[PDB]
RNA sequence: UCCCAUAAAGUUGUUCUCAGUUCGGAUUGUAGUCUGCAACUCGACUACAUGAAGCUGGAAUCGCUAGUAAUCGUAGAUCAGCA
RNA sequence: GCGGUCGCCUCCUAAAAGGUAACGGAGGCGCUCAAAGGUUCCCUCAGAAUGGUUGGAAAUCAUUCAUAGAGUGUAAAGGC
């Protein structure tokens, strides 16, 4: 990938930083797999799936070079 | 024989014939010849007493590891074992690589045809 | 002494990069360098070891892959 | 060297590590039983006979499995040579500190043994390594099991600086 | 005409005397040229070279009387990646 | 009648000496060994777990709990 503008979302990270007032964790709900991340991620899921819900995801010191939901299940073997 | 583990063969040139031992081999071996008088001699069992000492003290001072970093494979897998990639979505899911897991032939991950 | 088991083997001489610390019992044959009285006055050709060059044991070295990294401008 | 290194550090500690009554209740090093093994019943066992000429002092006896359950049992093969340290070789390939010539699994455990008979296994190619891998780069099993001069792990432990593991 | 100009070989052929051996670019690896509103299962081939498939071929397979093909070949029509 | 047995060795029945029957209940023998024979030395059993390429819970030598619960060329008792 490239440097220079990791693509922190405007709407999404607005929803974060202004919904990151307290410890109350409302993370994404976004059913969207396009974000990009800061060091200030504070304990919460994501929803990095769109089947009929919203999927909890990795929170602490996860994959560090990525800009999306690299760990989020949708499928496997069968 | 001495640079890492052992490497026996003869009659050939020591410059890149390092390919056996992990991390590095031949290509980098003949491209990392950055020392004081180390070079391919076609006599892998001659001409060498202390030159190996210095051009090995480098390999220990070559903090870029090689064999010692054989485990960066395993440890970058260790980071990914949350079903991400190269360890969970490529090792815990038992799939192939090339992102043609199976449309062509495959022996290394699936050895059974 | 009851002989009829092990062959011929005694002490030898070996000097290292550091401190020259390998002089215990041996069975090692090779060609003499130059002999002493602080150590062998005989074929000195136990060669050289890691015996005192660096241990990993009570020592330090370089670390693993890396940290988060998206903290210094990414 | 080593035989005196079974003295150079230890006579004062092994005269103090305990605070027993007389010098002789306060022990020395317990003797060793340098033993090797095999995982083949024929040729690796028939051709793993010298590595003792390398490490031990015994020419090579031919003891076999005794307890010998369903598929352990065989006869007369030289899988376990009785090269136990009596007094002369009681400074054998054991107290050679060539277990650092691996740089893996130095401190294996929090402790060693609830049975005083300790086992210290150079598993892999940890030991006899000052010899290049000519014929020693094939199948080779070890069996370094012997007791020490301490009833449990406790005082055995924080004076064990001899073999430092 | 005028830019891709070593275009790749037959032109001297550095380099590895038959051990899977300095032949390898497959996976158990590190991943990358730059034009994307976002490579976890959502292609690459790769160099940093992981040294594997391999040593002539079955009940199971490939050009053929001139430059066509053996081998590739300047590139790209198609189109913000790649024959 | 058919079938099966017919000689020699060990134990139980057999009632604390010996002996003692039935188509009563169990096993064996028709050898083997120059050494497994004679003599002088020298040594020591099981069921026990240790954590030791390897582990087949059992591939090893130790260590200690080890009381004959081991081993005797061959079945069984009496013995060591």
């Amino acid at each position: 990938s490239i440097k220079k503008g990791p693509f922190v979302d405007e709407h999404l990270m607005k929803k974060v930083e202004a919904q990151e007032g307290s410890e109350k964790k409302q993370v994404i709900k976004t059913w969207s797999r396009r974000s990009t991340i800061f060091p200030n991620f504070i304990g919460h899921t994501f929803a990095v799936y769109d089947g009929r819900k919203h999927v909890p995801v990795y929170v602490t010191e996860d994959m560090v070079g990525h800009k999306l939901g690299e760990f989020a299940p949708t499928r496997t073997f069968k | 024989a001495r640079i890492a583990g052992v490497d026996i063969p003869r009659e050939k040139r020591v410059v890149i014939s390092l390919t056996y031992i992990y991390g590095i081999g031949t290509s980098t071996a003949q491209k990392i010849l950055e020392e004081a008088n180390v070079s391919a001699d076609t006599r892998v069992k001659d001409l060498t007493d202390d030159e190996l000492g210095r051009i090995r003290e480098v390999v220990d001072g070559y903090k870029v590891e090689g064999d010692l970093r054989r485990e960066t494979n395993l440890n970058i897998k260790r980071l990914m074992e949350i079903s991400s990639y190269r360890g969970i979505r490529h090792r815990r899911g038992l799939p192939v690589r090339g992102q043609k897991t199976k449309n062509n032939a495959r022996t290394r991950k699936g050895p059974v045809k | 002494m009851k002989q009829g088991i092990h062959p011929e083997y005694h002490q030898v001489i070996f000097l290292d990069t550091t401190t020259n610390f390998k002089f215990l019992s041996g069975s090692t044959k090779t060609s003499s360098e130059m002999m002493e009285w602080e150590d062998g006055k005989e074929y000195p050709v136990i060669r050289l070891d890691i015996s005192s060059d660096s241990h990993p044991f009570y020592t330090g070295r370089q670390k693993f892959a890396a940290a988060d990294g998206r903290v210094e401008r990414f | 060297r080593l035989k005196e290194k079974f003295n150079t550090e230890v006579t004062e500690n092994l005269m103090k590590k305990f605070n027993y009554s007389s010098v002789m209740e306060v022990p020395k090093i317990d003797k060793i039983v340098v033993n090797m093994g095999v995982g083949d019943a024929v040729q690796n066992s028939k051709v793993l006979d010298n590595a003792v000429e390398e490490l031990e002092l015994i020419t090579g006896q031919k003891p076999l499995v005794t307890k010998a359950k369903k598929s352990i049992a065989t006869f007369r093969l030289r899988e376990g040579m009785p090269i136990g340290a009596k007094v002369t070789l009681r400074g054998e390939r054991m107290y050679e500190f060539l277990d650092k010539l691996i740089s893996v699994s130095l401190p294996r455990v929090r402790d060693f043994q609830g049975v005083s008979k300790k086992a210290f296994d150079g598993r892999g190619n940890y030991t006899l390594g000052v010899k290049e891998q000519l014929i020693f780069p094939e199948i080779d099993y070890d069996k370094v099991s012997k007791v020490r001069g301490m009833d449990i792990v406790i005082v055995t432990t924080a004076n064990t600086d001899e073999e430092a593991r």
